[PDB]
RNA sequence: AGCUUUACUGCAGGCUGUCGCUGAGGACUCUCACUCCGGGAGGAGGACACCGAUAGCCGGGC
RNA sequence: GACUCGUACGGUCACUGAAUCCUGCCCAGUGCAGGUAUCUGAACACCUCGUACAAGAGGACGAAGGACCUGUCAACGGCGG
RNA sequence: GAAACAUCUCAGUAUCGGGAGGAACAGAAAACGCAACGUGAUGUCGUUAGUAACCGCGAGUGAACGCGAUACAGCCCAAAC
């Protein structure tokens, strides 16, 4: 479906409706220094390795909209709940 | 021929015998060598201990 | 001043530099040719020796011994194993090379005790440690205040049951505080889990 | 599965070792201060069980009766010479280098004073082809061509027995009889024809290998068998 | 449970890079460790190989 | 340590199974082997960023191997609408 | 056992190798960290506590400091000279 990149709506931080941006959130990149990073080189040894032995999932015949709401005076985001949408195109 | 009463006749071969050192007929008399005690394998007594349950 | 002995020390603080360099590119030379356990008229380290309790004097006897290098030598199992237990090439034993050294050289010499060992070098693919042992049954050492501990009764086979210097450490037993909750007084006492 | 019979060999067991202690001599080159003047006379001919060829005794000048590795046409009585300046006729050993080019030679050594590794099978020989000061360039049996050092030596002459290989052994009773006196267990079944646990080309309601039978060098034993790292197969193009 | 395989997961083994042993003046010379041949003298090889450690590939041989 | 007191007229690993007449076509897939401009390809060391250090992120170089190319069926096998 | 199973669990159990003594082992802090102007070698018992911690964060696994007790005990070298 087409969507607006700019649009009128309600800004939580605000607390009043004003023109807000959207855009679709890009992957932050791992550090590679949470715990769940540091369980696996700990736990990982000889043999099977449990949990750290499983690969990558499948997929859903189609995603969920993840947007980012930027409100276009206060400059900070929100979130909010998606949608299934095969495709996503914005409109300018 | 018949593994059974057949081949038993033949069995006229002498292996184990009395033990010099422990005196029970375990001493094998061509491998020179207890399979009681030890004797001639081990300078120590042959004992194990699962020749008795485990907490025993 | 500085002892004669402080400088047998601080030379073997770095065994790959000066003349303790050039000195063991050429010992283990003839080290090499030399068996598992050779009995030696004197310490190669004075200072430790010295410093562990060695002493010129009767009954006390030094030994080096050779030890190869790596982990454990195993057989892969013959038999069903989960996969965690199906390792071969990884699996180190939990004794150090030291401890094996001190053990090799007490069954060389049957009626001594081992009273401290210490690290002589190694090449690329085994260690040297020189052994230091007593005989508990000498009256030089009988009579000596500060080795005739090593005569009681219950200081028999002591290396067999770890209770040597590099024992003790290879136990865990290093700290009195945090860490050693598995460790002291014993290993064994503690469920084998240390 | 089970250990598959390449592995049982390695064991070295009865069944596959050589009847060694029916073995005559283990053939080696006399070894000699210098000088040369180390001669014998051939005293006998006798039949060598370890290669199915005749050996050679010979009693030399200091003493020494030991069996000798025979080319062909030496014959009781003959004299033989070993060192730098022995003659350079058949039966005679001496150091590449000495030996004139273009000559057949036989057991030759490849590190100097080994005793001689190669070409020492019936009517086999090697072929000394170029000299130097440095290395001595010999073409072995296989067609290959040694680089050797002018100081190993060499016998000249064919090997003896050549053609044993001509005649066919005709019954299983004859390979039997040869067998007995190799370190070779014998006869062979096919993998094709035994169970899966037994062989990897084994199993199947009918014979024919499982896989490919063209295996990689790194297949670990248990496994290498069939077609060893083959370059190729068949007889086509 | 035995057996199979491009089932899942691993483990030996082979190959390969790297570090240690290991030294002198991306291709090259040398000798002193180390290896091998020789009864020895000495010869070949040589900082490689072997061995110890690690990494990638192959891996129903288990 | 066996093979081996052995050395290619050897011995190992496989297939077929005396003699006689013979043994066609196929290398795409799979296997093995050879080559390879380029692409891909780990760790150590090295460079950048980061951290008074470190974790960590990136880069450069690139072994075997793979991609790609070739050889090979008395190699696994195939020989139809 | 996890109602399959690979980490986990059974378990550092069974079993194996080596060895001491009448008891072994441990032991006079490079400790503790109720953080203190505090405690004061080590075992062990009661408790702390199924707490903290671990864990396909599943099933399960699981201390310590301290405290109350028992019994108490503190020393010898290496080096300097
Ligand atoms: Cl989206
Ligand atoms: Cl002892
Ligand atoms: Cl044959
Ligand atoms: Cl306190
Ligand atoms: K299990
Ligand atoms: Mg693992
Ligand atoms: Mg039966
Ligand atoms: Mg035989
Ligand atoms: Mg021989
Ligand atoms: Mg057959
Ligand atoms: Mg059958
Ligand atoms: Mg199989
Ligand atoms: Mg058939
Ligand atoms: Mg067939
Ligand atoms: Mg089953
Ligand atoms: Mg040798
Ligand atoms: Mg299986
Ligand atoms: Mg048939
Ligand atoms: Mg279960
Ligand atoms: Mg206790
Ligand atoms: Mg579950
Ligand atoms: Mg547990
Ligand atoms: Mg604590
Ligand atoms: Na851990
Ligand atoms: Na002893
Ligand atoms: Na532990
Ligand atoms: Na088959
Ligand atoms: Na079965
Ligand atoms: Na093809
Ligand atoms: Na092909
Ligand atoms: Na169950
Ligand atoms: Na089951
Ligand atoms: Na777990």
């Amino acid at each position: 479906m087409q969507m607006p990149r700019r649009f009128n709506t309600y800004c939580p931080h605000c607390n009043e409706h004003q023109e807000h941006e959207v855009e679709k959130v890009r992957s932050g990149r791992q550090t590679g220094m949470k715990w769940i990073d540091r369980q696996r080189e700990r736990n990982s040894g000889i043999g099977n390795d449990g949990k750290f032995s499983k690969v990558p999932g499948g997929d859903k015949p189609t995603k969920k909209t993840d947007l980012k709401y930027r409100c276009g005076e206060c400059g900070k985001a929100h979130l909010r709940e998606g949608w299934r949408a095969g495709r996503l195109e914005f409109q300018e | 021929t018949g593994a059974g009463t057949p081949s038993q006749g033949k069995k006229n071969t002498t292996t184990h015998t009395k033990c010099r050192r422990c005196g029970e007929k375990s001493y094998h008399t061509k491998k020179k060598v207890c399979s009681s005690c030890g004797f001639g394998k081990s300078a120590k007594r042959r004992d194990y201990e699962w020749q008795s349950k485990a907490g025993e | 001043a500085r002892s004669a002995y402080s400088y047998i020390r601080d030379a073997w603080e770095n065994p790959g530099d000066g003349q303790l360099a050039e000195l063991q590119w050429q010992r283990q030379q003839e080290w090499r040719n030399e068996g598992a356990v050779e009995r030696i008229e004197r310490p190669t380290r004075l200072d430790k020796a010295r410093s562990q309790g060695y002493k010129a004097k009767q009954g006390v006897i030094v030994a080096r011994v050779s030890v190869r290098k790596g982990s454990a030598r195993k057989r892969r199992h013959k038999a069903g194993r989960r996969s965690k237990r199906q390792g071969v090439t990884r699996i180190t034993r939990r004794k150090d090379i030291q401890r094996v050294a001190e053990e090799r050289a007490s069954r060389t010499f049957p009626n001594l005790r081992v009273l401290n060992s210490y690290s002589v070098g190694q090449d690329g693919r085994q260690k040297w440690h020189e052994v230091i042992l007593i005989d508990p049954n000498h009256p030089a050492i009988q009579n000596d205040d500060d080795l005739s501990w090593i005569c009681a009764d219950d200081q028999a086979d002591r290396v067999f049951r770890g209770l040597t210097g590099a024992g003790r450490r290879n136990r865990g037993l290093s700290g009195k505080g945090k860490g050693s909750e598995k460790t002291r007084p014993s290993l064994r006492s503690n469920g084998g889990k240390g | 599965g089970r250990r598959i019979q390449g592995q049982r060999r390695g064991r070295g067991t009865s069944t596959f070792r050589a009847p060694s202690h029916r073995y005559k001599a283990d053939l080696e080159h006399r070894k000699v201060e210098d000088g040369d003047v180390i001669a014998g006379t051939v005293v006998d001919i006798e039949h060598d069980p370890a290669r199915s060829a005749p050996v050679a005794a010979v009693e030399f000048e200091d003493g020494d009766r030991r069996l000798i590795l025979a080319p062909e046409g030496v014959g009781v009585g003959d004299e033989l010479q070993v060192g730098v300046s022995a003659e350079i006729a058949p039966g005679n050993t001496l150091p590449l280098a000495e030996i004139p080019e273009g000559v057949p030679v036989c057991n030759v050594e490849s590190s100097p004073g080994d005793g001689g590794k190669f070409a020492r099978a019936s009517g086999v020989n090697a072929q000394l082809l170029t000299h130097d000061r440095n290395v001595a360039v010999v073409k072995l049996p296989s067609g290959e061509m040694k680089r050797l050092d002018p100081q190993c030596r060499a016998t000249i002459g064919v090997v003896a027995g050549g053609g044993r290989t001509d005649k066919p052994f005709v019954k299983a009773g004859n390979k039997h009889h040869k067998m007995k006196a190799r370190g070779t267990k014998w006869p062979n079944v096919r993998g094709v024809a035994m169970n899966a646990v037994d062989h990897p080309f084994g199993g199947g309601g009918r014979q024919h290998p499982g896989k490919p039978k063209s295996i990689s060098r790194n297949a670990p034993p248990g496994r290498k068998v069939g077609d060893i790292a083959s370059k190729r197969t068949g007889r086509g193009g």
